[PDB]
């Protein structure tokens, strides 16, 4: 099958810029693909087929070239309206398969987080597992990394991370890191830390509490 | 043909029968359209 | 002219963008487009 | 402007079988090609195949084989799809998409069914278990704190607002996480003026219609 992978992953611009995009197949494609624009929670939308049209209704800015096996998108003017993924498609032959996935987000001075921990409540207490949270609010940089550190010891596995989508006004972005357990284990354990690294950061920085 | 489209036993695959038929008018018209025949089809020749 | 050209038009595992006309009432006066498609009616039971 | 729309929400068990179907809308049917495709939450698109609205044609993939099926109604001018013997995984997000017009046949996507969402999940309805999330004055950032409302162990996305529309600044609300039990959980928080803490008061409105609870909890720092 026709394996599709795109180099740059995500990238980075800000308002009145161009971008590129590279597509690469594992074997030669005679110039058939197409590139779709994908905003979070909608439906997919056409920009270019077979490589090289601009299919009819959108801005004239998007154009596309390349042959093949490289492939490649650009836009002159970067409008608000670009601000989403883009995919790839190749139909060279069966199974139809896609890219992997390539956004963009505005470039601006890296926003540094504000950390807070919440202990669990009491109330989750009656029940009988056992929440923790730590948060990461307005932080620019989206490669960041949380880890747990409970009674002095590095924690793994129970851990899960979510993180916000950025936001048009704030234009930054904002994370949660949840430690779950079972009562035995609360008790049992004295001290609470979750850790953070992120780049804005000069140094790592750790919050903490213990029980009461 | 009506006969043999009519005939009431049929022989078995392994031993199929022929007719040496000739000299004779042939009509295809109902066979083409009795409105029952599951498949026809052939080739070499249109159905019409 | 007429050329071969495969390794820009069989999609492998099947290309399915051409079609053709198998079945038409009329043979076809030169230089005519007859794009629409319709059903074929064939003696009895015409299909429409 | 031709369009295309199809079903609402599916919840469905394993190895049950679901029919998704999409209605077009186009100038002329010459030979239309409705044509489905797939994806899964945060993940590559996955393409299903393509029915030839003309007549009959079937082409399907070749990872779905012999377990999927498509047929379209004439009259309604719909496309029908079938999948069976489901499993966790075909958790995804399913689309119609076809449409060339000007040609008869193409194999690009150019016209885009809004979405279905399809879960495959083993357990049922139930209602989600609120808790609040109560800050400390050690960490009074600029004289302002964080605060939020944790929603634990629910299934069929909660609408999350607090005071019921009363609040709009800094407010966030993180997208739902699956867990190990087959159960969901989102957290709600947002930051306020520290200086308000103890003169103001604030609580989150949650709305689960699958299960038609509403609850609501002050949270008390």
């Amino acid at each position: 099958d026709i394996q599709m992978t795109q180099s740059p992953s995500t990238l980075s611009a800000s308002v009145g810029d161009r971008v590129t995009i590279t597509c690469r197949a594992s074997q030669s494609i005679s110039s058939w693909l197409a590139w779709y624009q994908q905003k979070p929670g909608k439906a997919p939308k056409l920009l270019i087929y077979d490589a090289s049209s601009l299919e009819s209704g959108v801005p004239s800015r998007f154009s596309g070239s390349g042959s093949g096996t490289e492939f490649t998108l650009t836009i002159s003017s970067l409008q608000p309206d670009d601000f989403a993924t883009y995919y790839c498609q190749q139909y060279n032959g069966y199974p139809w398969t896609f890219g992997q996935g390539t956004k963009v987000e505005i470039k601006r001075t890296v926003a540094a987080p504000s950390v807070f921990i919440f202990p669990p409540s009491d109330e989750q207490l009656k029940s009988g597992t056992a929440s923790v949270v730590c948060l990461l609010n307005n932080f620019y940089p989206r490669e960041a990394k949380v880890q747990w550190k409970v009674d002095n010891a590095l924690q793994s596995g129970n851990s899960q991370e979510s993180v916000t989508e950025q936001d048009s006004k704030d234009s930054t972005y904002s994370l949660s890191s949840t430690l779950t357990l079972s009562k035995a284990d609360y008790e049992k354990h004295k001290v609470y830390a979750c850790e953070v690294t992120h780049q804005g950061l000069s140094s790592p920085v750790t919050k903490s509490f213990n029980r009461g | 043909f009506g006969e043999v489209f009519n005939a009431t036993r049929f022989a078995s695959v392994y031993a199929w029968n022929r007719k040496r038929i000739s000299n004779c008018v042939a009509d295809y018209s109902v066979l083409y359209n009795s409105a029952s025949f599951s498949t026809f089809k052939c080739y070499g020749v249109s159905p019409t | 002219i007429a050329w071969n050209s495969n390794n820009l038009d069989s999609k492998v595992g099947g290309n399915y963008n051409y079609l053709y006309r198998l079945f038409r009432k009329s043979n076809l006066k030169p230089f005519e487009r007859d794009i629409s498609t319709e059903i074929y009616q064939a003696g009895s039971t015409p299909c429409n | 402007q031709v369009q295309l729309v199809q079903s609402g929400a599916e919840v469905k068990k394993p190895g049950a079988s679901v029919k998704v179907s999409c209605k077009a809308s186009g100038y002329t049917f010459t030979t239309y090609a409705m044509h489905w495709v797939r994806q899964a939450p945060g993940q590559r698109l996955e393409w299903m195949g393509w029915i030839n609205a003309g007549n009959g044609n079937t082409k399907y993939s070749q990872k779905f084989q012999g377990r999927v099926t498509i047929t379209r109604d004439t009259s309604a001018s719909t496309a029908y799809m079938e999948l069976s013997s489901l499993r966790s995984e075909d958790t995804a997000v399913y689309y119609c998409a076809g449409g060339g017009g000007r040609r008869l046949q193409f194999d690009y996507f150019d016209y885009w069914g809004q979405g279905t969402l399809v879960t495959v999940s083993s357990a049922s309805t139930k209602g989600p278990s609120v808790f609040p999330l109560a800050p400390s004055s050690k960490s009074t950032s600029g004289g302002t704190a964080a605060l939020g409302c944790l929603v634990k162990d629910y299934f069929p996305p909660v609408t999350v607002s607090w005071n019921s529309g009363a609040l709009t600044s800094g407010v966030h609300t993180f997208p739902a996480v699956l867990q190990s039990s087959g159960l969901y959980s989102l957290s709600s928080v947002v930051t306020v003026p520290s200086s308000s803490l103890g003169t103001q008061t604030y609580i989150c409105n949650v709305n689960h219609k699958p299960s038609n609870t509403k609850v609501d909890k002050k949270v008390e720092p």
